[PDB]
């Protein structure tokens, strides 16, 4: 059963249900929240419009009701927030968790259903 | 797991340093039985006896321009009956050369002033300098301290006294340059500068149109505005300021140096010139510029325009016809207040003959020629035209623009700002005076001071602990000020900065209007607290204070444009002075000029010529009461033993050889130091982890051991360990990593001061600050010493550091990386632990981020503060409550914590940290939690009111970060006659415990090749590997 996205970063986002345990182990919501909030001035430097998106798709699921399957992200949504981010991240000691590489996610190739909303 | 048990334990080793090897309860013991005198004054005492110093140095400077006024104006007389024109070429002079008293760039002297020609001058000039000799040498041998002094006559002859062999490869065209200008025309000129690089103009004749824009921002003063436009196809302004798209700013060196840059940065277009546009938006920039300058008028208002043959043909004179229209038009809101210069670009082609007509209509303002009429009863002031090659002396010609403004004939001493001078090799303060004869402009008259002599009054002034001083323009400009570096070390002209800045508390704006308007008075206010500098907060004399007192004493000095203000701490409460006292001398003194001696055994201590034999005694410029001539003129053996027998004279006999008041009852209150460190030196362990030890008191006496030799501008009251002590009274103050003035590399010091009696334990009581160094392996060393704990693995999962009040580390698991691979605040927590940092921000009460506002070097730097009164033990609140548990607690009686991590498992956590600069990571707003290390943004200051450019900005200002420090020289002849003091060889050390810590050694653990680890650490001299890692650059050549 789905619930409702209680960490405010991931508000706004274009859905508010999510499913914990997530892909990082992390059993709760404030657990989860809690490591999120680590890229958040990045998203106030505004390096990439889809950073907000690509970080609370992995740390925040999406959970659909009628699903019950795991919904990545795009493999070019992750792409498009390393290409605008990431230099910066090299310059200011932050750094991407090996979980989070791009080609951990399904490309835009099979049915592997993944969240672009670019290419909706 | 346990940390305060651990902690009590290493608040012991802290005490064992400061009183045992240091001495602290020894000198406060002593400090606390010395006499003292209460005084009790409001500043006006002081303000009016300081006044009087300056004020007669400011006499003394203008009896010598008017003098050289009077000579000049009536040897014009006997050119008017006899050929006063010889002539004296400065590069024909080489018989030798000096540098005695300033002038110190191949300069002879000695009656024989040297001329130098512009091209405009002819065979019958006017040349007074035969004559003017024999003045000009009284002039100098009566008042020593002004460098240079010259007439710069209107024809074009530039004649100074001190001849020197300078600048023979061209001409020095003194006429203009901005000493010249603002005295021949000392009005405020509202310029602005438009530069037509369309109509496909040849790059070859726009280097002339570029050039020239450069002579004009390099010949206005601060009182002068200025704006520079482009082609005006589009009206881009200079980009570097918001105001700039709306104002005139006012001619300041910094925006002189963003215009200047924007000039070069002009490139030719092929779009025909738009030439109304640019008349029109220069007019909108003159009008929106508020009344004139609402200053004593004198605003004259010019617009220079540089162009050559735009035409367009078949709408050619529909472009004539749009702008004399729009000219008209627009100096007609105006009342034709508006002159308009014209020049002219050319090459053998391009310009012909016809388009120059175009050029002489627009600065006549011809604009009935087209029909327009001129609808203003007033009439327009006529311009002028001048036509420009690549043979154009720019200099005379764009030069001289300011001869087509008024002359009002006004007869009046002007006094410039601190400028580099372009004669010598220092920074120089100049008053000049036209000459006039009759209705005739002879020239100028002016005398260069060296910055730090004319100032040497207010930049060391210490007559009372609780008062300090600054020296202000009438304009708000601040000269002096404990905020601002130290003249003799400066290499370039600050950046003039209102004194709303440097005085940056509430309701200072109320004083300050009464400071610029009324010449003398007194005034009180009173300050909270939490919300000032820390000039005012270093000066309490209470305790648990939340409000406090403050005297603004100011008054104007005599005949000029300056005033001066004494500011007094608290005034209501008296504050206490050394008397005087008789101590005999226990151990003979020794004066810290080791060269000059050369009697005790002698050997290097890192970059310095010391000795273990006994310490030494130190007095800074400063201390002396003429500073300047202590520090220009050389000091030699003769004046070191007459130093050596006053200061140590018990008989009150000798007579004062030129010290100031309570210098040489510091010198014999701090004497007792020598038999207490020696005695210290035969039973300590500690010998080999100990760079020095020393004490400093406010009126410049400085007592190191081991006795090493200083540089004379060394002034230990504005480091770090002093300031940092001062605000941490009792307290043990750990500060550090820094880098070591006498080559010790980067050192942790620990400082402690000495107040007039244990009973009051304010600031303002500090008599002397004490500090003891050590290396930075030091703490660790400790740290695995003292605590067991720390041992269970190599620094690894389970890591022990020591962290100040300012967040920085002192110990460390890890301290290698300092070189090419980490960033420039990484001795920071929240850089070395990104973690247990990110969870201490959410801590209640224990940290706070700071802003601060830095004018000299325009930045607003961000910093941490954690308020040493933690009681009691800290762990995890948020963050890594089972990876990563932690304990931090505060080491009791200093301002340090201690700290132990259990890295159970990997966790994500990060602090912003650039490793490319200091540059924020958001400069647009900071948040309180949000871990980043310490950092700066671009302090934004609106150029065109001299106000911060948001008033959302109010941050109390940085007081001193400066940086700027003669490091000790060193050289061979001495390197290879003399051997190191401390030889402890570091090739027989073969673990990390009896390494580090030890001064002259290092434990290396990466290779040369960069960032490799070691198979093989080993112990080895501090040279041989810096951080750690084999082959490192030393940390002085970064
Ligand atoms: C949840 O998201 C939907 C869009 O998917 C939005 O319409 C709705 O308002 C959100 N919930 C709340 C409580 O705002
Ligand atoms: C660190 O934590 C582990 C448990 O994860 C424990 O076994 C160990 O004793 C701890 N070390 C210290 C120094 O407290
Ligand atoms: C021009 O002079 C008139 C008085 O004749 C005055 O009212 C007006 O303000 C002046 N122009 C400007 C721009 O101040
Ligand atoms: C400073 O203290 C005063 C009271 O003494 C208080 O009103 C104020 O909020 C405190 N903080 C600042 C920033 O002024
Ligand atoms: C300022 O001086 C007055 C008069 O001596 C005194 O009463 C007061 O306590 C002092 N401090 C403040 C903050 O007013
Ligand atoms: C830290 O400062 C606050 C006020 O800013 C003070 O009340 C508190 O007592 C201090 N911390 C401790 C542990 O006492
Ligand atoms: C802005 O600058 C002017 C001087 O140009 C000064 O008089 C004024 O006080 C400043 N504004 C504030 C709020 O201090």
């Amino acid at each position: 059963v789905c619930q409702e996205i209680t960490v405010p970063m991931c508000r706004g986002i274009g859905y508010n249900l999510t499913h914990m345990p997530n892909q990082f182990n992390h059993d709760t919501q404030d657990e989860a929240g809690l490591e999120v909030h680590q890229f958040w001035p990045l998203v106030e430097i505004h390096c990439s419009p889809d950073l907000r998106f690509f970080l609370c798709s992995m740390y925040t699921p999406i959970c659909l009701p009628d699903y019950h399957k795991p919904l990545p992200p795009c493999r070019s949504v992750c792409e498009r927030a390393k290409a605008g981010c990431s230099p910066l991240m090299r310059q200011y000691g932050f750094a991407w968790p090996e979980r989070m590489s791009c080609d951990r996610l399904p490309v835009l190739d099979a049915e592997v259903l993944c969240m672009d909303y670019n290419r909706s | 797991f346990s940390i305060l048990d651990e902690a009590q334990v290493l608040a012991s080793q802290m005490r064992r340093l400061a009183a045992e090897e240091l001495g602290v309860v020894t000198m406060q013991r002593i400090f606390n039985s010395l006499v003292y005198t209460e005084k009790i004054s409001n500043g006006e005492s002081e303000v009016q006896q300081l006044a009087k110093k300056i004020r007669e140095k400011f006499n003394r400077y203008l009896d010598v321009v008017n003098r050289n006024k009077q000579v000049v104006e009536a040897s014009y007389t006997a050119h008017l009956t006899s050929p006063l024109t010889a002539i004296q070429d400065c590069c024909t002079i080489p018989p030798s050369m000096m540098e005695f008293d300033g002038n110190f760039n191949t300069n002879v002297s000695r009656t024989v002033s040297c001329d130098r020609l512009s091209t405009t001058v002819n065979s019958r000039a006017f040349n007074p300098g035969r004559d003017l000799n024999s003045v000009l040498a009284d002039n100098l041998k009566s008042n020593p301290g002004i460098k240079w002094q010259y007439f710069s006559s209107e024809e074009g002859i530039f004649t100074v006294f001190p001849a020197h062999k300078f600048r023979c490869k061209g001409s020095y065209e003194h006429r203009s340059r901005p000493i010249y200008v603002s005295t021949v025309r000392p009005q405020s000129k509202h310029i602005v500068v438009i530069l037509d690089h369309g109509a496909s103009v040849t790059d070859t004749q726009l280097q002339i149109a570029k050039d020239a824009a450069q002579v004009i921002l390099s010949a206005i003063d601060e009182h002068d505005k200025i704006s520079v436009l482009t082609v005006a196809d589009a009206v881009r302004t200079c980009s570097l300021d918001q105001c700039y798209k709306t104002y005139l700013s006012p001619a300041t060196s910094e925006t002189k140096r963003k215009m200047s840059t924007f000039v070069s940065s002009v490139k030719p277009s092929d779009s025909p010139t738009q030439h109304a546009v640019g008349f029109h938006r220069a007019f909108q920039l003159i009008r929106s510029t508020s009344n004139s300058t609402r200053f004593q008028a004198n605003t004259d208002m010019v617009i220079i325009y540089l162009s050559a043959g735009i035409t367009s043909k078949d709408s050619s004179e529909e472009d004539k016809k749009a702008t004399l229209r729009v000219i008209n038009e627009e100096n007609g809101f105006l009342n034709n207040s508006v002159m308009i210069l014209t020049y002219a670009l050319m090459n053998d082609g391009v310009t012909g003959l016809k388009e120059l007509a175009f050029l002489r209509d627009l600065a006549e303002q011809n604009s009935g020629k087209y029909g327009i009429p001129d609808r203003t009863a007033l009439p327009v002031i006529k311009g002028s035209m001048m036509v420009l090659n690549q043979l154009s002396n720019l200099e005379t010609t764009v030069g001289r623009f300011y001869t087509n403004l008024p002359n009002r004939m006004i007869d009046e001493a002007v006094f410039s700002l601190p400028f580099s001078d372009e004669m010598g090799d220092g920074l120089i303060m100049t008053v000049s005076k036209p000459c006039y004869f009759g209705n005739l402009l002879l020239g100028i008259v002016g005398v260069d001071v060296n910055l730090a002599y004319i100032l040497e009054d207010v930049t060391y002034y210490q007559d009372s602990l609780a008062s300090y001083t600054f020296l202000i323009d009438d304009k708000g400009y601040t000269l002096m000020h404990p905020s601002l570096t130290r003249p003799y070390l400066l290499s370039e002209p600050p950046l003039h900065t209102d004194i709303i800045h440097y005085e940056n508390i509430p309701k200072f704006e109320l004083v300050r209007q009464n400071i610029l308007s009324l010449p003398l008075g007194s005034q009180i206010i009173t300050v909270p607290v939490n919300s000032s500098l820390s000039w005012h907060i270093n000066k309490l004399r209470e305790t648990g204070k939340e409000a406090y007192n403050v005297s603004y004493a100011w008054k104007m000095v005599q005949d000029t444009s300056f005033i001066l203000c004494i500011v007094v701490i608290q005034p209501e409460i008296p504050v206490k002075q050394l008397k005087n006292l008789n101590t005999v001398p226990s151990s003979k003194l020794l004066y810290h000029r080791l060269d000059l001696l050369g009697q005790p055994s002698a050997c290097l201590h890192f970059k310095q010529l010391a000795t273990l034999e006994s310490p030494t005694v130190m007095l800074s410029a400063g201390s002396f009461s003429s500073p300047y001539e202590h520090l220009s003129q050389p000091e030699t053996k003769r004046m070191v033993e007459h130093y050596t027998a006053y200061l140590s004279d018990n008989t009150r006999l000798i007579a004062n050889p030129g010290l100031k008041f309570s210098v040489r009852n510091e010198v014999m209150a701090t004497s007792h130091v020598t038999d207490e460190w020696m005695t210290q030196m035969e039973m300590s362990s500690l010998n080999t982890y100990i760079v020095r030890r020393y004490i400093a008191t406010p009126n410049g006496v400085l007592r190191i051991y081991p006795g090493s030799l200083m540089d004379k501008a060394f002034d230990p009251t504005r480091r770090q360990w002093y300031l940092h002590a001062v605000a941490n009274p009792g307290l043990i103050s750990l500060t550090g990593p820094y880098l070591d003035v006498g080559g010790a590399g980067y050192v942790v010091t620990i400082s402690h001061t000495i107040h007039s009696s244990s009973t009051q334990l304010s600031s303002g009581h500090t008599v002397a600050v004490m500090g003891i160094d050590f290396t930075l392996r030091y703490f660790y060393k400790v740290l695995m010493d003292l605590l067991p704990v720390c041992n269970q693995d190599g620094g690894n999962k389970i890591r022990c550091f020591i962290m100040e009040d300012r967040g920085y580390l002192v110990a460390h698991p890890t301290l290698v990386d300092p070189k090419g691979h980490a960033p420039l605040e990484q001795q920071h927590i929240t850089h070395k632990e990104p973690l247990v940092a990110n969870d201490i921000l959410n801590h209640p009460n224990f940290v706070k981020k700071n802003l601060c506002n830095s004018f000299s070097d325009r930045t607003v730097q961000r910093s941490y503060k954690f308020n040493t009164s933690l009681v009691g033990d800290l762990t995890n609140l948020v963050h890594g409550s089972h990876c990563s548990k932690y304990r931090l607690t505060r080491i009791p009686g200093t301002n340090a914590f201690v700290g132990i991590v259990n890295e159970t498992c990997d966790s994500l956590a990060f602090c912003a940290c650039s490793m490319v600069d200091r540059l924020c990571l958001n400069c647009h707003r900071m948040e309180q939690n949000e871990c980043e290390c310490p950092c700066e943004c671009p302090l934004e200051v609106n150029e065109c009111t001299g106000n911060l450019t948001n008033a959302e900005n109010r941050n109390p200002s940085c007081e001193v970060h400066q940086e700027p420090v003669t490091y000790t020289a060193i050289d061979p002849g001495l390197q290879d006659a003399l051997q190191q003091c401390v030889n402890s060889r570091c090739n027989q050390r073969m673990e990390s415990g009896d390494c580090f810590g030890v001064l002259d050694c290092e434990w290396c653990v990466v290779d040369s090749d960069g960032k490799t680890h070691l198979d093989k650490s080993y112990c080895a001299p501090q040279k041989e590997c810096f951080g750690g890692i084999v082959g490192a650059k030393s940390p002085y050549v970064d």
